[PDB]
């Protein structure tokens, strides 16, 4: 699709069989999402914040649907004013910025 | 209000 | 132009005499900047990311030149870690979101 931004870009992605809505982030570089559980190994990560360093959870190699295209890779999950899609996943489904 | 940049 | 997102979509922009490395952000509904002396009145304001909160200072109908376009529009100003275009100037140069 094309999504302009006079509203938030906001899109339903499908993880571990649950639909959530998450913002399309190009100014994150990784994928953050609120609180839940997924899948396997975790590595315990420090992500910069405002205000300094805060605690999420990696997990690795984790399918994300998006707007029905398909991403594998790594999200993070912890105290999120949003779930963000970063430039990680938005790579993998053929994601441009244009004007 | 929101301005979600990550680093 | 098309900016894909292997990188962080940054940008040098002009507010008066001034250059600053920005970065596009689809994720951030305004634009922030450090360190700017600009014209006018300007109120306070608080916004939230990742981590929380910062002050800032909000000016109104302020130019910047973004590859060749003009917005005017709200900038903010104060510490935060990266200079940001928001989508209140993003909409202004027709920037879309494709895939």
């Amino acid at each position: 699709p094309q999504i302009t931004l006079w509203k938030r870009p906001l899109v339903t992605i499908r993880i571990g069989g649950q639909l959530k809505e998450a913002l399309l982030n190009t100014g994150a570089d990784d994928t953050v999402l609120e609180e839940m559980n997924l899948p396997g190994k975790w590595k315990p990560k420090m992500i910069g914040g405002i205000g300094g360093f805060i605690k999420v959870r990696q997990y690795d190699q984790i399918p994300v649907e998006i707007c029905g295209h398909k991403a594998i890779g790594t999200v993070l999950v912890g105290p999120t004013p949003a779930n963000i899609i970063g430039r990680n996943l938005l790579t993998q489904i053929g994601c441009t910025l244009n004007f | 209000r929101q301005v979600n940049f990550l680093g």
